[PDB]
């Protein structure tokens, strides 16, 4: 089903290698600098990478725009006594010292400008006490959390404190996920948009769920997410501003069914299921209610309006029609052109210098 | 600021020996030299040593010559090839602050990128072009060495193309040629490299500069903005 | 379990029309993965190489690099050593392959430029590249076209050559006729050990059967002051002692066979050497044997020089021969990596001032080719010794009376690096009795700039130089020394009245006015 062309398209819409090494080295350097700072030595507990970069669901920005990299700093502060503003203000001297003239505060996060990427770090705290805090800290200091490789590179990653990177000469025991009784009921607290109150977040469960869903779909979930994001970017004129980002990924993950064979079949099934599920809500002009993986009491589609959902539904209907007529076509060139009608021109059609010393 | 740093130099050939000698003469006393080849008579056409060091390991002879310079010198030699095999050697290597590459080999860049340094270092890469017409200068301050960025910067610069006509065979009864470079060109580029190293150590960051020599005797510089 | 890339490699070997394999991969105790496969030929087979040869693909890793090599099979593989290939020797070990791995990286003329291409980075692509190059190599070796017209004549690989001992000699083009008439004769020779070096010797003088001098080699004054010991025997051969196709002799019997093929007799030579050793009471015992033969630089050219090979010194024995590496230290063979033009290399140069700039300029000039230098300024003696310890062909001279004045007048280029006005006045007031080239170089305050003045007259013009002039860290001195050396070369190339002023900038650039 034109699999090599889809592979080339995916390779085209992925972030470049310079940006990848840039964000890896930046995360490692930031972690080391945070560890070595005396004023924040005891406060800081861990610093790990999150976001679509960690989950391998990120696309290449058009132009020279720097990609967004999400980082989390876990501290041992008490949120019941300290306001979010004080906690975020504890980090100003560090940014002024190590990153002069390149850092900026906005909303709930700080923004650091690197050579090719932009970091976006958030200050969080542990809401537990006693031995539960000790166990959570031991989990957060493990190699499973403190790794900088994406999910695509490590297909053997498991949320376990006894997991180690399996490296072979060319290509041992496969440890499994930890029981849900040890991590599922312990989320983290982070500041809100206005830095007036602490919210609840839990990204480790999101990473675990994404990895498991990718494993059950034979490594097609993240590629489908990237393809849908690229489709949204291309047809931006006829589509609303929202949903985008994590909510769009949540919709895609909900729509899919386990056991994906190929990318085109996966896309067709995804769009068909999406049209089938929310038809009743669409004809009533409302929006769905979807519960977050980490926190079950939160709605991901909380800030989305009904008209945005309706416009997205219409766009999905048109894309589903195009994909349906594209899949059935047997002529490779016609099918490739039909696929290019949606994805764009990046869907294909069927030097070392000398240095002496 | 640079006289109190421990400096590690990889490659004790033409450029490396001159850079090390200049650094030892200007005050940098804690140096470590890493090389695993032997010195020959042909190498002396562009080198800092003499015939009394022929047949020795390059690193050991260079270290002795450096230690015979000033009464406060303290240099060490590593005869293995990067990266070392023993864990003790790696622990010894991780004690240095500034890492300088003067080999001109891509494998060394990849080995530097794949090595675990366990802390933040300053990485400097220096190499010459065909016929010694230019100089590549790259610098960074990270925990890991960025190789893709350095390679892209090297490829982006305008440099002479390699022509085999100017490449002379090393001698009678041999097959491999050698690259052309006179002693004065290497000395010029060694001085420029020492100045660049001092400037980078003063203000660490992501820096790339390309130098060019002109027939009238002038030196021009083309920087890169990040 | 066999990993995936090895299975892909096995599939690649099986898919090739001119290659077959049945055995599977096998891991060794030394962490080496090996596979046995057979190769075919598309060209008529020769005696030295059969059509169906058996090889062994081996992969391993030392520190961070993955080594891919193909080795002949110890049972059904090739046994001869060709060009672009290590020595093919089978030892008594558990290994199933010999040590004669072809050097696929080297590109002979038969190897097409487009066919050669470039080496990839992925393991599978590298394997395919190596296999294609191996097929080309084997067909070329079958055709005996590995070495063709235009290629350099590389010496054969000598088994068990010590990587520490080297013997140095000096042979030029003009010495060929002297040895051309001595084909088949033998005599004695003497050698001296290099002071301060590790395991290096060089030849000094050549004798005859009765111990009479016939030729002496000229060395730098540093090398000449040494003891000479006669512990060698030389013999001139018509050609290079190489067995077919390019195999170096390994045992004394093979050497005797090559001698008989040439038209000489090793046992007769040994008997004569023993008899002459008995006759001469002064001689103790020779310890080295030198073999001389005309040698070309490219295939298809005619010989123009004599090359000498050495071995540690019976003819009928099967013991291995101990070979010693030799190098030619002739003047034209010392600076193949870059040298100055002939116009300045044939000049006698006098330098005034053994200070900072002068010593560096002298060292650069000695390293780039100018070997006749006079140091006038102890600083001069130390500088002369250091200059003489640089290369084998250095000739430096250290320093009222009429004879001394003439000696100074014998030079061609006069360079001033003193920065003193009295020296300029003395240069102007001296009688050189002939035309010379005068160059004056000086640094400014804080080594920010350089004054360069050049003239070609019978007397040095001091007023013009002073009017032009009116109008530190080691790296600064080195920079100005390099610039001054280039300026000297340019001036000697085209003499005249030239004045230039150079200035260094904070960013690292240099500007000229
Ligand atoms: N509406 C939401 N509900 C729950 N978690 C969210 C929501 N929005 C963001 N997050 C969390 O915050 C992280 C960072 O959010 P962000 O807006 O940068 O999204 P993203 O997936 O990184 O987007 P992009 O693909 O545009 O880079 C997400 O990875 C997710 O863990
Ligand atoms: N950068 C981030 N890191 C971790 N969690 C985040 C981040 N941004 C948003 N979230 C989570 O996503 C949820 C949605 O946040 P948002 O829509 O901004 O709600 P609010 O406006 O109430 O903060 C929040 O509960 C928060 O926990
Ligand atoms: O210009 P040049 O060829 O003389 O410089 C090469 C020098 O670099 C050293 N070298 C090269 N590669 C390595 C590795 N991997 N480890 C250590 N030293 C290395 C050469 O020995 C030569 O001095
Ligand atoms: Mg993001
Ligand atoms: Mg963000």
């Amino acid at each position: 089903e034109l699999q090599p062309q889809f592979n080339e398209f995916l390779a085209n819409i992925r972030p470049t290698d310079t940006q990848k090494e840039d964000w890896k080295s930046g995360a490692r350097t930031l972690r080391e600098r945070l560890k070595n700072f005396e004023p924040l030595k005891e406060i800081v507990v861990s610093t790990f990478l999150q976001g679509s970069i960690r989950r391998s669901t990120a696309i290449r920005p058009l132009g020279d725009k720097r990609p967004d990299v999400d980082i989390v700093v876990v501290t041992n502060l008490d949120h019941t006594r300290m306001s979010p503003t004080d906690a975020m203000d504890l980090f100003i001297p560090f940014l002024e010292k190590y990153y002069p003239g390149k850092w900026e505060t906005q909303g709930r996060s700080f923004g650091i400008t690197l050579s090719y990427v932009e970091l976006d770090l958030v200050i969080t705290a542990i809401p537990e006490s006693g031995a539960e805090k000790s166990h959570l800290e031991q989990l957060y200091k493990s190699e499973s959390v403190l790794t900088v490789n994406s999910l695509e590179e490590q297909t053997d990653w498991r949320l376990n404190k006894s997991w180690t990177p399996n490296t072979g000469w060319l290509s041992s025991a496969q440890v499994e996920d930890a029981p849900a009784s040890e991590w599922k009921a312990h989320p983290l607290v982070l500041p809100d948009r206005e830095k007036n109150e602490w919210g609840r977040t839990h990204p480790l469960a999101q990473i675990r769920w994404t990895a498991e869903k990718n494993r059950l779909c034979n490594g097609h979930y993240i590629n489908l997410v990237r393809a849908v994001k690229w489709w949204r970017q291309q047809n931006s004129e006829d589509l609303p501003k929202y949903p985008k980002g994590y909510p769009l990924e949540h919709l895609i993950g909900n729509a899919l069914d386990n056991g994906t064979t190929s990318m085109a079949q996966g896309l067709v099934q995804l769009m068909d299921t999406f049209l089938s599920r929310w038809a009743a809500i669409y004809n009533q002009k409302s929006k769905p209610w979807l519960s977050d993986h980490g926190v079950a009491e939160h709605d991901v589609m909380a800030r989305l309006t009904a008209e945005d959902f309706c416009s997205f539904y219409e766009g999905i209907a048109s894309a589903a029609e195009i994909a349906r007529n594209a899949l059935a076509s047997e002529e490779p060139q016609e099918s490739a052109q039909l696929w290019r009608q949606l994805f764009g021109s990046k869907f294909p059609l069927p030097q070392k210098t000398g240095r002496f010393a | 600021d640079i006289r109190s740093k421990k400096v590690l130099i990889i490659g004790a050939g033409s450029l490396g020996s001159m850079i090390a000698e200049n650094l030892m003469r200007i005050g940098v006393v804690s140096q470590g030299i890493l090389d695993a080849d032997l010195l020959q008579t042909g190498n002396l056409s562009r080198h800092a040593l003499t015939m009394t060091s022929v047949g020795h390991n390059k690193a050991a002879a260079l270290v002795e010559h450096l230690n015979r310079i000033l009464p406060d010198a303290s240099a060490r030699s590593f005869s293995c090839a990067f990266p070392p095999e023993s864990e003790v050697a790696k622990n010894s290597l991780r004690q240095y602050d500034v890492i300088i590459d003067c080999t001109g080999d891509d494998g060394v860049l990849k080995s530097l990128a794949a090595f675990d340094w366990k802390s933040e270092k300053i990485f400097i890469s220096l190499a010459m072009t065909w016929r010694a017409e230019g100089l590549f200068a790259f610098a960074a301050s990270e925990t890991s060495f960025p190789v893709t960025d350095a390679s892209s910067r090297f490829n982006a610069s305008a440099s002479p193309e390699i022509d085999m006509d100017e490449a002379r065979i090393e001698g009678i009864g041999a097959w491999h040629p050698v690259f052309p470079a006179r002693a004065d060109d290497v000395q010029l580029w060694a001085a420029v490299g020492t100045k660049f190293i001092c400037r980078v150590v003063s203000a660490p960051g992501r820096i790339y500069e390309y130098f060019k020599q002109m027939p009238d005797g002038t030196v021009e510089k083309e920087p890169h903005e990040y």
